[PDB]
């Protein structure tokens, strides 16, 4: 079937994720899955981005928090017919 | 420039508003026009997306033959239908109220595996973060989306495509069978 | 070697006469009989529990599967020699128990469909072959078109088979949001723990089973079983259920179910006591079906199910058979035949039974203590069988909710019974013209599989322990 | 032609005759069992499509 | 998701409560179905694989072919009783 | 802002203003005789519901079938180059398979429509 | 069920000011104070009674004025049972 096949044909974007956790899941009988666990959550948060979304609200509840906000190099948006202008 | 960015929420409220018209209209053939207004705003959302391959596929199948089937029965056939009186439905009203809330919030409740329900619904919410596109120059060919259908539906899953060849005889075999009064 | 007679079959149907269809019909019964005969040998490839999967992660070939595939082709034996056989040759019997043109097509297409299922792995091979089985039943409700009946109960099946379709595919779309996956073969038993996947799979079990006729939406079921014929309504009450039980009894999805564990209490609830006070023969005889497929609903809840499931399909598959047979063969001796398509309906009309072939009632009493449960009959090691399972697991309100439930459904079965030994004043002295002699053959060769059909158990079971261990 | 027909539980159950199907008889307010009445029936019908 | 729930939703109470003819349950069948191919196609976007895909283009001909089917059934209907009930079959 | 949007907002205020100018400029001054639908200058009675023919209803409830695959021979036409030799022969089986449905739709005649103008088969046998 | 508004009269007075500047006849912005005006008869006046005249009443004459813009159960359903339909 089309497990892993991506829209160009290529490979999804969590292929090597759960390529990962089929090489964990084929060395590996019953009773001794528990040590799987890894693999297996590293597939999910690929999949959902559950953990990443948490990291983020974290750091975001502290940026609005301080007066200075921002010391550091920081990010410029440009608009679409300004991509190369400078 | 950030007028472009309320989009998806627009069809979003305007889907919304259209099931609104198909459910609540005098004139039944005025009700199914009301629906090809609705795959033409799923056909917007589609190419909204990322998906204009799949909107054109849409204005064809679902406009160009389920909707020009469906105008065709109800012109020359008999169909009494009754106004939306108030009297008639207003018995139904508090069982639709509590149907929309749980319905609602059910279908809003598995996209998420946190054992707590609340933490589930929460979940649901939390999308305001921006993904971040990436170039990558690993591929050297335009292998578009069709394409690679063209190549799963005749490799990988032939055998759904020969059953599917199974069911699109079984379409033509039994409106015939049935309205035919063979001699 | 179905889609075989599909593709040779439409084109021969498509030239053929009115006149020829019946006779069409008896080529396809041989036919069939020669895939059972010829081919069986193939069940020498699986042993030892050996499973294969054909066609690239599509279709799942074990040998429980082998089973449910020869079972629904020897009904279909059975069935399509109903329709293909005269039962008299009357100027009457010519014009009630007529095939249509285009019936064995429809009937090899709805077979098609419901082995897709069985064999299946995927979930589209699923959803397809769901909707190619439903389409089918939808186009045998509605073939003979000059009812009244036929026709309401074609259009109530497919808007409540569309709802019970949109809701399957539903749960098969909610369970890829979270796993970029098609099979259950993904689950491999360290998932389940980690991911709430109760829901999902309990909504998609859910969804598979109100299509059987489980207990909240048990209603238009059985209405579309009393307004279809009486040649119609024996085929579309065994197929979706053997079809899509055996999918749902061979994918574990559901186990400690306490959602499946409800619908089976009220499933053997509101069918034993459903059809008490009821009069006509096909509805009393449909809520034996709400009951029987309540016994199958406790099997969802078990893990390694696949001797209860199997000994008690076959089990009521030719029970099933026999009781809708046995009523066919009362329609000689009854003083009253209203409805053309449905000759026999209310269950007084066959009053006098013993007097008039008695025989028939001696088959009728064979088959209707083996509903029961009578232990000489076959269908007491099939009840046995479930309690030897449902008992290991820890199900004990289940248990005892199950023989209130065989008990009160005994009731509406020995009525049948109550009914046909009675007396009744103009009995038959002789008869000018004799039943289908290969015709009730069938029925003598369904009876002595349930009578000394307890011989071959231990057999059965050592050849049981052998290809599925 | 039983003096009191049974059914399953000792109720009183009506004995179909012919003479279910007259226009009082049409459409009349019931579950969908125990009912007389059927749509199909060769004095309900006559000449259905003529 | 928000798309496709709403208009499987709506269009589920739409069918269920309708008592007003018979071709809104076609129409409310159909939209739900529609409802349905949102939700995954917006997942197989999400996770970059046409997997989901190939599930939309084959229910789209499943959802064509129970058109044909079901209005052919009612066309059946129909041929025996020359008008459709207001308030349903 | 591409060119190709200017014209699928911009045809529709050209057929708008076609409209308006009509609505603006002629008069309208209408009664009862000028309104009422035209059947070649006499007016009668309309039938409430008119019979048809099975084969008016199943020219467009067969066309979806076919439409269907027509629209199922699409994903191949673009990958035609990388199943060579293999999706080759799928999709020769998948078009067979719709063929025979194909001739048992010919061989009932499903779409014609007979004539009820016999020309009296029947000879003159007397007496 | 034909529309009803009722307005205040000063916004209604500079609407149909400012619909004045356009060709086709509209609505006068007199005719508003006309609206308050209503039926004062002189009764030193000679009626239809002098020239043999009854007037027609209103609603007897309505139906057929009003006819163009109007704009149109189990017993036919036991009748249509014996008709037919797909020929
Ligand atoms: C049709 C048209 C399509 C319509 C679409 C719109 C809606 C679709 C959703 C409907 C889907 C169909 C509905 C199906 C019925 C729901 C099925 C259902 O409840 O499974 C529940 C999910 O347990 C929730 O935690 C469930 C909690 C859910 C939250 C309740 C809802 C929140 C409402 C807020 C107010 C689980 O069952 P189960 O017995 O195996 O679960 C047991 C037991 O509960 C656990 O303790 C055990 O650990 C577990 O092993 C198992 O033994
Ligand atoms: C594990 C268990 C699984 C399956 C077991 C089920 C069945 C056993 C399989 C095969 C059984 C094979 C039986 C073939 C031999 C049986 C047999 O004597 O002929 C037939 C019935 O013949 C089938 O009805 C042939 C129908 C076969 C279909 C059986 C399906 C049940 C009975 O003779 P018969 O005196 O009535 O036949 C006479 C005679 O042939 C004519 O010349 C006369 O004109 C006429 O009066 C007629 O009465
Ligand atoms: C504690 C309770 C003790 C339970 C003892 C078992 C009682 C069994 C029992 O009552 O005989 C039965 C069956 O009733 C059940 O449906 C079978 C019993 C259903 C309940 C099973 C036992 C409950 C155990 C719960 C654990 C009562 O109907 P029945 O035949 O007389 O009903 C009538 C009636 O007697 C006659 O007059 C009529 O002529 C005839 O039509 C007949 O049908
Ligand atoms: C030129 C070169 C290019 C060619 C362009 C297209 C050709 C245009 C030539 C058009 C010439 C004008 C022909 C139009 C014409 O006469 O109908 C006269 C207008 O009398 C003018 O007051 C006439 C004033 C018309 C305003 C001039 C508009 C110019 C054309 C713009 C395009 C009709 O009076 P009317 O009030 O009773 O008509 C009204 C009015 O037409 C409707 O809106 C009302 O609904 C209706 O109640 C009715 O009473
Ligand atoms: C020349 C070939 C003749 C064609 C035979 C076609 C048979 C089609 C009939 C299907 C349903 C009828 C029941 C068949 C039981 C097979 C048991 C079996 O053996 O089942 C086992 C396990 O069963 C089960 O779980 C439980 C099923 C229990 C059946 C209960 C009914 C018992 C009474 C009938 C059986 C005894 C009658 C013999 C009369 C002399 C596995 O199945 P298997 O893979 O070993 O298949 C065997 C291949 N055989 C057919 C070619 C030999
Ligand atoms: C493209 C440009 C858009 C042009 C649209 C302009 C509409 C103006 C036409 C109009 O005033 O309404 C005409 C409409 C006629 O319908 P009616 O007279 O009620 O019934 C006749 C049946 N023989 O009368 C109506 O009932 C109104 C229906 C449309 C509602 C628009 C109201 C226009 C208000 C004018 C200010």
């Amino acid at each position: 079937t089309a497990a892993g096949i991506s829209l160009t044909g290529g490979r999804n974007r969590c292929f090597s994720e759960w390529q990962s956790f089929m090489h964990c899941t084929a060395k590996t009988d019953a009773k001794s899955r528990a040590q799987c666990l890894p693999n297996f959550e590293d597939y999910m948060e690929c999949l959902h981005h559950t953990k990443e979304k948490a990291r983020l609200r974290e750091i975001e509840s502290v940026l609005k928090q301080k007066k200075e906000g921002l010391e550091a190099p920081p990010v410029k948006v440009i608009p679409v017919k300004a991509i190369g202008l400078v | 420039m950030y007028l472009t960015y309320y989009f998806i929420e627009i069809t979003i409220f305007l889907a919304i508003l259209c099931t609104i018209f198909i459910i609540s209209a005098k004139n039944p053939m005025v009700s199914i026009l009301y629906m090809i207004a609705l795959f033409v705003i799923a056909a917007m959302y589609l190419y909204l997306i990322g998906l204009g391959i799949f909107s054109l596929l849409y204005i064809m199948i679902y406009i160009g033959a389920i909707a020009v089937l469906f105008l065709f029965i109800i012109t020359l056939l008999d169909i009494n239908s009754t106004e939306l009186s108030v009297k008639s439905n207003i018995r139904d009203l508090p069982l639709v109220l509590i149907s929309l809330i749980v319905l609602t919030i059910s279908g809003l409740m598995i996209y998420s595996n946190d054992s707590i329900l609340i933490n589930k619904l929460l979940e649901a919410f939390g999308n305001d973060y921006n993904t971040i596109i990436t170039q990558d120059w690993f591929n050297i060919e335009n292998t578009t989306l069709l394409t690679t259908i063209g190549n799963v539906l005749l490799t990988n899953n032939a055998f759904i495509l020969l059953v599917l060849a199974i069911v699109l005889l079984l379409g033509i075999i039994g409106p015939i069978s049935i309205t035919m009064k063979h001699k | 070697m179905l889609i075989l007679a599909i593709i040779s079959l439409i084109t021969f149907v498509s030239m053929s006469k009115l006149s020829d269809n019946r006779a069409i019909i008896r080529l396809i019964n041989i036919y069939l009989i020669l895939v059972l005969v010829l081919d069986s040998f193939l069940y020498l490839l699986f042993l030892n529990n050996q499973t294969y999967t054909v066609m690239g992660e599509l279709l799942i070939f074990n040998s429980f599967t082998f089973y449910i595939d020869m079972l629904i082709y020897f009904i279909m034996i059975v069935i399509s020699s109903l329709y293909g056989y005269n039962l008299y040759n009357n100027n009457l019997y010519k014009t009630l128990f007529e095939p249509k043109k285009e019936l064995i097509i429809l009937f090899l297409i709805n077979i098609l469909g419901a082995l897709l299922i069985v064999h299946s792995n995927d979930f589209i091979t699923l959803f397809v072959a769901i909707e190619l089985q439903s389409y089918s039943i939808y186009l045998i409700t509605a073939i003979y078109n000059s009812s009244y009946k036929a026709s309401k109960a074609s259009m109530l099946y497919f808007f409540m088979g569309g709802i019970l379709s949109i809701l399957i595919a539903y749960s098969i779309n909610t369970y890829y949001s979270v796993l970029n996956s098609y099979t259950l073969h993904s689950l491999d038993s360290l998932i389940i723990n980690t991911l709430d996947l109760n829901l999902i799979l309990i909504a998609l079990s859910l969804g598979l089973l109100f299509k059987i006729g489980i207990a909240p939406l048990h209603k238009w079921l059985i209405s579309i079983y009393e307004n279809t014929p009486i040649l119609i309504t024996i085929y579309i009450s065994l197929i979706p259920k053997i079809s899509i039980l055996s999918y749902l009894v061979l994918s574990n999805i559901s186990i400690n179910s306490l959602v499946i564990s409800i619908l089976a209490i009220l499933t053997l609830l509101v069918g034993s006591v459903g059809g008490l006070l009821q009069i006509k023969i096909k509805r009393l005889l449909a809520f034996s079906g709400l009951t029987n497929a309540g016994y199958m609903m406790l099997l969802l809840l078990l893990n390694n199910n696949e001797f209860s499931y199997l000994y008690y399909i076959t089990q009521y598959s030719i029970s099933h058979l026999a009781i809708f047979m046995i009523i066919i063969f009362s329609i000689y001796y009854i003083n009253y035949i209203n409805n053309q398509y449905n000759p026999i309906i209310y269950v007084n009309q066959l009053k006098g039974l013993i007097h008039d072939n008695a025989y028939l009632v001696l088959s009728m009493a064979i088959v209707v203590f083996s509903f029961i449960g009578i232990p000489p009959l076959l269908g007491f090691f099939g009840k046995l069988n479930i309690l030897m399972s449902i008992l290991n697991n820890g199900y004990y309100f289940i248990s005892i909710v199950l023989i209130v439930a065989s008990l009160i459904s005994a009731l509406y079965y020995l009525y049948l019974l109550n009914v046909s030994i009675q007396d009744k004043n103009n009995i038959l002295i002789n008869s000018n013209e004799t039943v289908s002699s290969v015709l009730s053959y069938i029925l003598s060769s369904l009876i002595i599989l349930i009578t000394f059909g307890f011989i071959y158990n231990s057999l059965i079971i050592d050849i049981f322990n052998v290809y599925f261990n | 032609q039983d003096p009191i027909p049974s059914g399953a539980l000792g109720q009183k159950v009506p004995h179909v005759d012919e003479s279910h199907q007259d226009l009082l008889f049409r459409t009349s307010h019931m579950v969908e069992d125990l009912e007389t009445y059927d749509e199909d029936s060769p004095i309900n019908t006559s000449d259905a499509n003529t | 998701m928000f798309i496709g729930t709403i208009i499987l939703v709506l269009s589920f109470l739409g069918f269920v409560f309708n008592r007003r003819n018979i071709i809104l349950a076609f129409i409310c069948l159909e939209t739900m179905l529609l409802g349905i191919n949102l939700i995954l196609l917006r997942n197989s976007v999400l996770f970059d694989d046409i997997s989901g895909s190939l599930f939309a283009i084959v229910i789209i001909i499943l959802a064509g072919v129970e058109s044909a089917i079901g209005l052919s059934l009612l066309v059946s209907y129909y041929r025996l009783r020359g008008v459709i009930n207001s308030y349903g079959i | 802002m591409n060119t190709f949007i200017i014209f699928i907002i911009l045809i529709p205020i050209v057929g708008f203003a076609l409209l308006a100018v009509n609505i603006l400029l002629a008069v309208y001054k209408p009664y009862n005789e000028k309104l009422g639908a035209f059947e070649c200058g006499l007016t009668s009675f309309n039938q409430t519901r008119l019979a048809f023919n099975a084969a008016f209803i199943l020219v467009a409830i067969l066309f979806l079938p076919f439409d269907l695959e027509i629209s199922t021979l699409l994903p191949y036409v673009m990958s035609i180059y990388l199943v060579s030799n293999y999706g080759f022969t799928i999709v020769l089986l998948f078009l067979l398979i719709l063929i025979i449905g194909f001739v048992y739709e010919i061989n009932t005649n499903a779409l014609k429509i007979n004539k009820h103008n016999k020309p009296n088969t029947d000879s003159l046998i007397y007496k | 069920e034909v529309r009803h508004i009722e307005l205040p009269k000063a916004l209604y007075q500079a609407y149909t000011k400012a619909t004045q500047a356009i060709w086709w006849p509209t609505y006068s912005p007199d005719q508003v104070e006309r609206q308050f005006l209503s039926q004062k008869i002189d009764p030193s006046a000679k009626t239809f009674n002098d020239l043999d005249l009854t007037p027609m009443e209103l609603p007897d004459l309505m139906f057929k004025l009003i006819r163009p813009y109007r704009v149109n159960v189990s017993q036919l359903e036991n009748k249509e049972k014996t008709f037919v339909h797909i020929l």
